């Protein structure tokens, strides 16, 4: 993982790129039909604990140091770097497997990710990490009103209105991560106080119409809380967020030839 | 017809193996293929919008402008 | 889109011999299958239909000696053979019915042929 | 080094094996240039031993 | 308003002096004493306290503060005994013997954590046999004992929150003194499944963090285990020297420390020096002893500045025993640039004992051939760490014994990569050696001298040539080996024309270009040669037409220090 | 003006600040700048949303009184009803609102403003 993370990014012998290697990881935690035939002449959940551990310990690890020349002036740009490549890519490799294995870490994984965002409270990497945890968290079903699962909750609770009322004094690329992970919240935490939510879910919705990504997970999110709550707190602000929704609606090789289309072999807005 | 060093060395394959370039003529294909790949990946999204009107700039706004650039917008 | 329009037309034309109407069928089909070879979403929905409702006027017509229906009969069965094969596991209804026409294909009269 | 190579390839099968003889004077000829007075000595060394190894049964 | 009144309270103390605590004493209850042992053993047995944040967050260290301005203050005795009724070690004793591994009980595994957590901050705190007083003897060795008993049972295993209190319960135990023994008898179990290595490879960065606290007493109990033990000492100087590399943000000199102990340190327990342990254990020896000297300044023992001659006239035992492999042998060379002709003789003999005749009769797959490669490509990197003179032109002997035989490419990039490294005149002295050993030969001047020369640097080269004008004037005046000096005198002339135009060389111009004026082919490359060199002294004089037709990074670094391998 | 896109606002704060500069003329100094300028003080310092917003509108507000007092005699701004004793009541009235938007939209509005008062004495 130093390996991978250790390769920069640049946007406008081949040099090669880090979005390869997802595939190879899927395959490492999906590979059980196969592994089992090889076990012939579980495990995959031991090197899953194993990648866990070993991730949260190198970035507990790393320094986060910026300066002063408001001006973002990080003073480790390598490190910020290689944190940035490795929250991307964890955060596009986890989804795809199911966080049963992940269920022991969710308290003190999630603590430590939270005592970090306390540290340094500008990372928008750090919100990405804990919507996909926490997008894990209620896939996988683990609130449910255990000691450990009251403490999860009233840290979940305490983080989620500290960042309510922060994020209304972010700035862009960074309060849209707040916002993501405020609509990636599970029901049952946030049925109080909708008050916080609903100017966070609005501008949400605001910045998904220049930026569709933020809109899916806003509609995903909305039609969650539609489905899990009751209607009686429910009416009062939805004059308040269905105005806003009138965005999106002013809108306006081969042959006769038989060779089986090998072009066909293999595999938005309008959505 | 200046060019006539490229065409004198463009086909020197006689101290060369003839599916060992096969072998490098289809490796190329396949880059190709995924370059491809990726090409309509980026596609995906919209086409890149355009403008129609040139824009000066000053701390004075410019009102003698041409009636097409009001028009064309 | 047009399909409706074409099957339409091959339904109608069968009606006298003149195999030239079968190089009329078979252009169409030509015809047919391009437009549906690349849909992009929408038009396999309905190209299911067409394909149910030309299975069905092939077997209810398409079910005598004439080479005219001959060729038509080789050609749809390479043509279903690539949309399905494009298609993938999504004609899960039509599979009995595609399985009993097939089968009466193999016991029509062409096993003479 | 392989001197107890081709000592052993003439102990199998003791043949004429005119390659020893070529293999020894490869193994001498290296000196024109820069003295190796190691491995002259295991060269004299080796001369040595297959000349009591001649001696021994036919050659 | 009780972390408030607490940090007050400190305040209180601390600016406020014993001679002014009277005003304190004149509450003449103190009652808060029997709510903050609480607050320290549990934020739940006292007001709320949750909120996981920076204020519970920075708690236990003005707490710390605050036990130690009580610690000053006559009332620690009444505190001391509070903290006695709420813990005395004797109602957790049975608690942390209740086989809390597996999901049968958390709470337990909680508040073992807590008191875990309070005791450790009573350490901040400077309390522990104060507050704790210890058996007969000066130690708790129930802990370790009842760690292994559970490891051992843990399989005939453990979890995360497991590991992590059993990490806090070793802290524990290294909070009292006299352990290192203890722990050398646990990890000397031969207890097989071992189990003391196990322990290890459980918790070796507690361990060492532990140890680097010991400087020798560690050092002397390894040596009265290295009679017969041998993988867990070499695991545990493993672990010493990872940690002592990794701890740079303190300093450094805790390396050099134990390695000055372990030199002085080794010489009556050699019993892996020489033909006395296994081959696995050789090489296992001298790559930790590798790494050991990398861990240590070059200059640092160098010379005789104490066991250094013995661990030295090892050195050049074990790199001169013939029944070490090749590939093995050139292992322990590659950590030669720490470094007196003994050794470049017994390193000469035993590199003719290694490669009798080029490459050729080595066929490619043959392991003697692939052991060769792998001999040629670390010696190259050993002399791009070290460019040592005499051994560079032991390379340059073995290089130069037939044309293309050897993987002449890697040499000359080894070449460019030297050449600009190291002193100048040191590189000078590496020129003139090269020069020296030159007087086939030409070998020598083709393959070695153009590539250091148009690597090397201008005043290098000016120094040289300095030196080497009448040596070179003279030169100018069977017969072939006339012939070859002159190859390699003209040659290195015309390499070198390419810096600058003593100013002698008014007759160099002709002395050169008599090439084409005479009339086997040995004299076409001496024409060559000549007018090569005509061509560099026309090229620089005489423009006219007449010629007389980071931190990722660094724990990558650390990762592979520990490998040993780049 | 203060839109997530890249070109739009790339243009659109070019337009803001010529339109600021032409509107701080001391011609038509009165009667109509004065709508401008409470409107660029009320989007920032009143709205729940968009502190991009109230931020963009701070520099602009601080520019705009930056370009009229080095581009206007000031007796003519003084005489003139607006100056920066307007401003002086705006931003006392806004602290004291019990309005939190308000406040803070006084505080940033101010931050923005005293690396141009400080050189005033």
């Amino acid at each position: 993982l130093i390996r991978i993370c250790s390769k920069p990014v640049v946007l406008p012998w081949k040099v090669p790129t880090y979005k390869d290697y997802v595939d190879l990881f899927r395959h490492l935690l999906s590979s059980d039909q196969m592994m089992d035939s090889i076990l012939a002449d579980s495990l995959n959940h031991l090197l899953y604990d194993e990648f866990v551990k070993s991730v949260l310990k190198i970035v507990e690890k790393l320094d986060l140091t910026l300066e002063i020349q408001a001006n973002l002036h990080p003073a480790k740009p390598k490190d910020f770097s290689a944190f940035i490549n490795l929250v991307e890519f964890c955060r596009e490799i986890l989804p795809e497997k199911q966080a049963e294995f992940f269920e022991p870490w969710v308290y003190s994984f999630s603590y430590e990710l939270i005592l970090q965002s306390t540290r340094l409270p500008l990372i928008s990497g750090f919100y990405k990490l804990l919507s996909i945890t926490v997008r894990n968290a209620k896939k996988i079903k683990y609130f449910e009103g255990d000691p450990e699962k009251y403490s999860c909750f009233a840290l979940f609770v305490k983080f989620g209105k500290e960042v309510a009322v922060k994020m209304k004094q972010y700035k862009d690329e960074l309060l849209a991560s707040c916002l993501t992970f405020l609509l990636s919240l599970p029901h049952n935490i946030i049925e109080l106080d909708v008050r916080a939510y609903v100017p966070a879910l609005q501008m949400a919705f605001k910045l998904g119409l220049s930026y569709t990504p933020l809109a899916e997970v806003g509609l995903n999110a909305l039609e969650e809380w539609s489905i899990y709550i009751d209607r009686h707190v429910m009416q009062p602000y939805y004059k308040d967020i269905l105005p806003c929704l009138d965005g999106y609606l002013k809108t306006s090789f081969n042959k006769v030839v038989l060779k089986h289309l090998k072009k066909t072999k293999n595999l938005s807005l309008e959505e | 017809g200046r060019t006539d060093l490229l065409r004198l060395r463009r086909r020197f394959m006689r101290d060369q193996e003839k599916l060992s370039l096969m072998y490098a003529r289809k490796g190329v294909a396949e880059q190709k293929r995924e370059k491809e790949i990726k090409s309509e990946l980026k596609m995906k999204q919209d086409a890149q919008v355009v403008l129609y009107r040139s824009y000066r700039h000053g701390d004075l706004p410019d009102i003698q402008i041409k009636h097409s650039s009001l028009i064309t917008p | 889109c047009s399909l409706l329009r074409l099957q339409e037309t091959l339904s109608a034309a069968d009606r006298c011999g003149a195999a030239l109407a079968g190089h009329q069928l078979i252009r169409g089909l030509g015809q047919e299958c391009v437009l549906s070879s690349s849909p992009a979403v929408l038009a396999l929905q309905t190209s299911l239909v067409f394909s149910r409702d030309f299975g069905l006027l092939v077997f209810v017509r398409k079910s005598l000696n004439s080479i005219e229906f001959r060729e038509c009969r080789e050609e749809i069965l390479k043509f279903l053979c690539i949309f399905l094969e494009k298609m993938g596991q999504k004609i899960a209804p039509y599979s009995v019915e595609i399985k009993n026409t097939c089968t009466s294909v193999y016991t029509k009269d062409r096993a003479a042929k | 080094n392989p001197a107890e190579n081709f000592r052993v390839l003439v102990k199998q099968k003791k043949a004429s094996f005119e390659e020893a003889s070529n293999q020894l004077i490869n193994h001498i000829e290296q000196f024109l240039d820069t003295n190796e007075t190691p491995y002259f000595m295991k060269s004299i060394d080796c001369i040595r031993a297959f000349r009591e190894e001649a001696i021994k049964f036919s050659e | 308003v009780v972390v408030r009144i607490m940090e007050f309270t400190t305040t209180l103390l601390n600016t406020s002096p014993e001679g002014w605590k009277l005003l304190k004493k004149d509450l003449c209850n103190t009652h808060l004493m029997r709510v903050l042992v609480q607050t320290l053993c549990e934020p739940a047995s006292i007001g709320f306290n949750i909120g996981d944040v920076q204020v519970m967050a920075h708690l236990p260290d003005v707490c710390v503060n605050l036990m130690k301005a009580l610690k000053m203050s006559p009332y620690k005795d009444i505190l001391e005994t509070h903290l006695r009724e709420k813990i005395t070690a004797q109602s957790i004793e049975e608690l942390c013997a209740v086989n809390l591994y597996g999901p049968d009980a958390q709470v337990d595994r909680s508040r073992l954590a807590a008191v875990v957590s309070a005791c450790k901050q009573l350490h901040r705190a400077g309390l522990l046999h104060n507050i704790l007083p210890s058996q007969s003897t000066d130690l708790h060795h129930s802990v370790g004992t009842e760690l292994l008993s559970l490891v051992y049972k843990g399989i005939a295993s453990l979890d995360l929150s497991c590991k992590q209190l059993a990490s806090g319960l070793l802290e524990l135990a290294f909070a009292f003194g006299g352990l290192c023994e203890r722990l050398v008898s646990l990890l000397l179990n031969p207890a097989v499944l071992s189990h003391g290595e196990y322990f290890y490879s459980l918790f070796s960065e507690t361990i060492n963090t532990e140890l680097l606290k010991n400087l020798d007493l560690a050092v002397l109990e390894l040596m009265q285990s290295s009679v017969d033990n041998t993988k867990m000492v070499s695991a545990v100087l493993n672990g010493m020297l990872d940690q002592s590399f990794r701890e740079r943000a303190n300093q450094k000199h805790q390396g050099l420390k134990l390695a000055t102990t372990i030199l002085q340190h080794w010489k009556k327990c050699d019993s892996w020096w020489a033909k006395d342990s296994p081959l696995e254990t050789k090489m296992a020896v001298l790559a930790l002893l590798a790494k050991i000297l990398q861990i240590d300044s070059s200059v640092s023992f160098n010379t005789s500045h104490g066991s250094f001659p013995e661990v030295f006239t090892t050195y050049i035992s074990l790199l001169a025993d013939t029944k070490l492999d090749l590939h093995l042998k050139g292992q322990a060379v590659t950590l030669l640039p720490f470094f007196l002709e003994e050794l470049r003789r017994v390193l000469e003999q035993l590199i003719v004992a290694h490669f009798p005749m080029q490459s050729r009769e080595f066929p490619p797959g043959t392991p003697r051939f692939n052991n060769y490669v792998d001999c040629m490509k670390k010696f190259l990197d050993a002399l791009e760490l070290s460019q040592s003179p005499m051994l560079l032109e032991l390379m340059t002997e073995v290089l130069c014994r037939e044309q293309q035989h050897v993987m002449e490419e890697l040499f000359q990039s080894s070449f460019r990569r030297i050449a600009r490294r190291g002193s100048c005149v040191t590189q000078v002295g590496l020129l003139e050696s090269v020069y020296e050993m030159f007087r086939t030969r030409q070998s020598f001047v083709d393959r070695s001298l153009l590539t250091l020369l148009w690597h090397c640097s201008l005043d290098a080269l000016r120094e040289f040539f300095s030196t080497i004008v009448v040596d070179a004037i003279d030169v100018l005046k069977t017969f072939d080996t006339q012939i070859t000096k002159k190859m390699g005198y003209y040659k290195i002339l015309d390499v070198m024309y390419s810096r600058l135009p003593n100013e002698l060389t008014k007759t160099l111009i002709k002395l050169c270009y008599d090439a084409f004026t005479e009339n086997l082919e040995r004299r076409r490359l001496y024409h060559c040669a000549a007018y090569n060199c005509a061509i560099s002294v026309i090229c620089c004089v005489f423009n006219e037409l007449k010629f007389y037709q980071s931190t990722l990074s660094e724990e990558m670094s650390q990762f592979d220090f520990s490998t040993g391998v780049q | 003006a203060c839109d997530v896109d890249q070109v739009t606002r790339q243009l659109y704060e070019p337009l803001v600040m010529q339109l600021i500069h032409w509107f701080t003329n001391n011609k038509k100094f009165e009667s109509q700048d004065t709508v401008a300028l409470l409107e660029a003080i009320l989007d920032g310092i009143v709205d729940p949303v968009d502190s991009t917003l109230r931020d963009f509108c701070g520099r602009c507000i601080r520019e705009f009184l930056k370009w009229s007092i080095k581009q206007i005699t000031p007796q003519q701004q003084e005489k003139s009803p607006v100056n920066t004793k307007s401003l002086f009541k705006r931003l006392y009235s806004l602290a004291l609102h019990p309005n939190a938007f308000k406040r803070l939209g006084a505080s940033l509005a101010f931050n923005n403003i005293y690396r141009e008062f400080r050189e005033e004495e």
